[PDB]
């Protein structure tokens, strides 16, 4: 059933990914309607992302430790649309990796990457949940540690990324022009096999696990339930406020198990069983869910606007270039003192709580 | 082809 290609090569038909078009893979046509949906989704990815970027960035108000681990997360959807994408239409078009071996390796390290990082910054969100919700106390935390423990994430993500740069396994995907890890043979030289499971499981299935566990912790504490006013349910406004974000990051998780997970579990399927066909090993399958898991990077940014009023308002607040923020601004803190911007709202020095300086702010 | 470009032992 399989050559190196998916397809079998009962024709003499099947050609390297890296020499030839692998239209007798696919259609012509859906060749170029997945370099279709490539081009729709940089322009979307490309500007939702930066957009969070350079909202948080530029509105001084949205300084808050999570709001450091979403630019990672943006950060890391940007290199998908600026990096990944990019490379991945211009096969798709071309109908297989013109760039040939040292670029299948290039590609599928970034991306790869990119994905790591994600769960793994999912992760430790769920972490910062879950510290948020039982100590209030705001002194065990700092910014700093914040931007030291993004770059941690960065760094294990290169632990599995980088190794099969490092003699391991490598490859491109079904109909492919998307490299990914090796799951359909077992090059010995390469040790494949031991890096399959290694990799699926430690990097993707273990932080899944954990962000699920850390949320079931949030469980018992700060629920869905949130009356939209501080009173009712809620010991506080900040505590009120903080539900919300709570909800947005579980919604933020669950878009990102669904986009990868088909993923990950075609993933193993092939690993136990290569050579066959799963319900139907092919070109189509594998292609499908890599490619939407390429969707993941433009849906944050959606479920921000949807999810959060303050971004809303700051992003607004943003899109036209002066203030221009009528619609009933955030209506609380779009900035602690009022409006929050890197200048109109967002004055200088935002005011302080308690006699002592609660938040590290105002510094 | 795939085949006669086993030539793959680089990665």
């Amino acid at each position: 059933d399989n050559v190196l290609p998916v397809d079998s090569d009962l024709s003499p038909n099947i050609s390297t990914n890296t020499s030839e078009p692998n239209q007798f893979v696919q259609p012509a046509w859906q060749i170029v309607l997945w370099a279709a949906a490539y081009t729709v989704i940089v322009v979307t990815s490309v500007v939702g992302n930066v957009v969070v970027m350079w909202i948080i960035l530029a509105h001084k108000r949205m300084r808050t430790v999570t709001n450091y681990f979403l630019v990672n997360l943006a950060f890391a959807e940007a290199s998908m649309a600026a990096f990944n994408t990019v490379v991945n239409f211009t096969y798709a078009v071309h109908n297989e990796w013109y760039y040939g071996l040292f670029y299948c390796k290039f590609h599928n390290f970034f991306p790869i990457a990119a994905v790591f990082a994600s769960i793994y910054s999912m992760t430790a969100v769920a972490f910062d949940r879950y510290m948020a919700i039982i100590h209030p106390l705001q002194p065990r935390l700092s910014a700093t540690a914040t931007k030291v423990v993004i770059c941690v994430i960065w760094v294990l993500a290169l632990l599995l990324a980088f190794p099969q740069g490092y003699y391991s396994t490598t490859e491109t995907m079904p109909s492919r022009v998307v490299c990914m890890i090796e799951w359909p043979e077992h090059p010995n030289k390469i040790y494949e096999k031991v890096y399959h499971i290694c990799v699926t499981v430690l990097i993707y299935f273990l932080p899944l696990l954990v962000i699920g566990y850390a949320y079931t912790v949030v469980g018992i504490t700060l629920w869905a339930s949130e009356i939209p006013g501080d009173s009712s349910d809620r010991y506080h406004e900040q505590v009120s406020a903080k539900r919300k974000v709570v909800k947005m990051m579980i919604v933020v998780v669950c878009t990102f198990a669904i986009c990868w997970l088909p993923f990950h579990i075609f993933f193993l399927l092939p690993y136990i069983n290569p050579d066959l066909y799963l319900k139907k090993f092919i070109q189509q399958v594998y292609l499908a869910i890599m490619w939407l898991a390429m969707s993941s990077t433009m849906y944050n940014p959606i479920i921000y606007c949807c999810l959060n009023d303050r971004f809303r308002l700051g992003f607004k607040h943003a899109f036209r270039c002066c203030p221009f923020i009528s619609a009933g601004d955030y209506e609380g803190l779009e900035m602690k003192s009022t409006r929050y911007l890197q200048t109109q709202g967002s004055v200088y020095k935002v005011s302080r709580l308690e006699t002592t300086i609660s938040t590290v702010v105002g510094a | 082809r795939p085949k006669p470009q086993q030539f793959f032992g680089l990665m």
